[PDB]
């Protein structure tokens, strides 16, 4: 048995894929084009983004007005999909044993970009509030909303933030610090991320082509995804996590994938499974030249050649940055629950260097699978791989 | 939550940093002031030893650097890519790992000193191969453009945490508060003070 396994009791995943479970599954099983064009994020240019194209709650509770932001509204919109059943569930645990670990790379920064522009253009006598854009605001707002009294804190490690939050909640449970942990992440679209990544030349000119022969960068997306973890059994369990640091470059991955391969192997080890037992890998698969070349090298090192179905879903959700790992974990859970489909890889000509793998070209799953893996490889060489099982 | 805490070091701004001698001066000079503080304190607390995991903790990160990037962005200019890449919340953890050639796994949190210690405990208690955790907190005051901005001396504080023969117990973790690193240092270094209202006790 896997000594670190924790059950996913509840989950929610809001993203460009949709806001109802049936919609999201169909979007991943079909060549639906789910990204949206935006002309208001980068000057003199339209970008394809993974936009949540549904309304957010028009209000935050009264006692939380000070921290209101689109990011928090997104978070509370997702949480309210499970809140009723969650409150029924948590009744049997002590309030101090209900913990929260969440990831974000944006918090509410989008809401201050307007005021900061006005500050820089003239009105030098306005008072902008900082707490709604602080990273810690997320976990503390969620804690206040739920009335929980266990530890609550925020992980902010760029693209690996929310995946590391899942791994943190697993640890909190098996360190006897909590009996229930809300984990996941929420990021929202903003000018800072779109223009920051544009300055690194990391953005595609159109829609991203993960592992494609002529891939040219990423599309950014927003997502709000949460999981309720406990030590008890559940239809899908989080079984293993592997975390490493490249210690190579501040914004380019180790070119041999040494950090990524080790993260994947450590996840398998913690789950007590071999690479052969994995039925699907959800790649990080951002569609930059550097990431996909590095990642498929690491996959080949750990899994071999033509051995495991895999796909990137970042052409559907976009690269959701701090929330990438959580929304991708949500996809992995649904795959394991349904035993029916796998998420389509982008229909593109694969780079010849990367073609020796079984990219998901058609959604039908023909044999049941027991274990799935999801990768997140971030800035500062922060790597994590998660293993889920039934 | 009970921990053995050792090698507590609290650093403030200095004209030069002894611990940073191991980093070649060209790269050392390109560290932001806050990056110098954090890396100096991390090396100092480690004291030549190693750790199995590093927990970096910062409420604000480098808000001054993010402000300059945002000015360019909100002026429809393309920001500096090196500034952006070193403005992310985990940039210091990544700089430490590269410049000190230490690939120890790490995380970067936005929270108080107590929650950093909780994350360390969870790592030690749940992971058999993690036996020593380094916890490094750092912050500098917010740009005065923000309404809540208050001046304080920029700081980094680090310690090495292990499980056996604990000398520290954490009895409360919902206030969390002003339960910052400077308040902890005051409590930890007062030989007559055995308990703290922030929920810490010596044992």
């Amino acid at each position: 048995a896997a000594p670190m396994a924790v059950g996913i009791q509840f989950s929610v995943g809001l993203s460009a894929l949709g806001c109802e479970l049936n919609q999201i599954k169909q979007a991943l099983q079909q060549p639906q084009q789910t990204l949206s064009l935006r002309d208001d994020l980068i000057a003199d240019r339209d970008v394809w983004v993974g936009q949540y194209t549904h309304p957010l709650c028009s209000s935050v509770p009264d006692a939380m007005r000070s921290v209101d932001s689109r990011n928090l509204r997104f978070a509370l919109t997702a949480l309210s999909k499970i809140e009723t059943e969650l409150k029924a569930y948590t009744a049997s645990f002590e309030n101090k044993r209900l913990a929260i670990v969440v990831g974000t790379s944006t918090s509410g920064i989008a809401d201050n970009e307007l005021l900061l522009k006005q500050y820089f253009q003239g009105q030098t006598d306005l008072s902008i509030s900082h707490y709604p854009q602080e990273m810690s605001c997320l976990a503390k707002a969620l804690q206040q909303y739920l009335g929980w009294e266990g530890p609550a804190y925020t992980i902010s490690t760029a693209c690996s933030s929310s995946a590391k939050a899942l791994a943190a909640g697993q640890r909190l449970l098996h360190a006897d610090l909590a009996d229930v942990v809300l984990v996941g992440g929420v990021d929202t679209l903003c000018k800072l991320t779109l223009n920051g990544f544009n300055s690194l030349e990391s953005l595609s000119a159109h829609i991203c082509q993960p592992c494609g022969i002529s891939r040219d960068g990423i599309n950014i997306g927003e997502a709000a995804a949460f999981f309720v973890l406990s030590k008890e059994q559940a239809p899908v369990m989080l079984m293993g996590a592997g975390e490493t640091m490249d210690a190579w470059h501040i914004s380019a991955p180790h070119p041999e994938g040494k950090g990524a391969a080790l993260a994947m192997q450590r996840a398998l080890d913690m789950a007590h499974i071999s690479a052969q037992e994995v039925g699907y890998i959800n790649l990080h698969g951002t569609a930059t030249p550097q990431n996909d070349a590095m990642e498929i090298k690491a996959v080949r090192q750990v899994f071999g050649v033509y051995q495991v179905a895999l796909s990137s879903t970042k052409h559907k959700t976009g690269h959701c940055l701090g929330a990438a790992g959580a929304i991708e974990a949500f996809i992995c859970e649904q795959v394991l629950k349904d035993q029916s489909w796998l998420p389509l890889h982008q229909n593109v000509e694969i780079d010849p260097d990367l073609v020796d793998q079984n990219y998901v070209q058609e959604a039908e799953l023909t044999q049941p699978i027991r274990y799935v893996m999801s990768n997140s490889f971030a800035f500062g060489g922060s790597n994590i791989s998660l293993v889920f099982g039934v | 939550v009970t921990l053995h805490l050792a090698h507590l070091t609290l650093t403030h701004a200095q004209p030069s940093y002894a611990a940073l001698e191991c980093i070649p001066a060209m790269q050392r000079r390109r560290l932001s002031p806050l990056a110098k503080l954090a890396l100096n304190t991390a090396i100092s607390s480690l004291d030549g030893r190693s750790a199995d995991y590093i927990v970096w903790v910062s409420k604000y990160g480098d808000e001054a650097k993010t402000l300059n990037i945002l000015q360019d962005v909100l002026n429809d200019q393309t920001p500096s890519p090196t500034q952006f890449s070193t403005s992310v919340h985990n940039a210091i953890s990544g700089l430490y790992s590269i410049l000190c050639q230490d690939d120890t796994p790490s995380t970067s949190l936005s929270c108080s000193w107590t929650e950093g210690l909780i994350e360390a405990y969870a790592l030690l208690k749940s992971m058999p191969e993690i036996k020593r955790v380094l916890v490094v907190a750092y912050d500098e005051p917010l740009p005065n453009i923000y309404a809540e901005a208050i001046n304080f001396p920029a700081y980094a504080m680090a310690a090495v945490v292990t499980l056996e023969q604990p000398n520290l117990q954490i009895t409360a973790w919902t206030h969390t508060d002003e339960a910052e690193a400077p308040a902890f240092a005051h409590f930890w270094q007062d030989a007559d003070q055995l308990t703290s209202a922030f929920g810490w006790n010596k044992c």
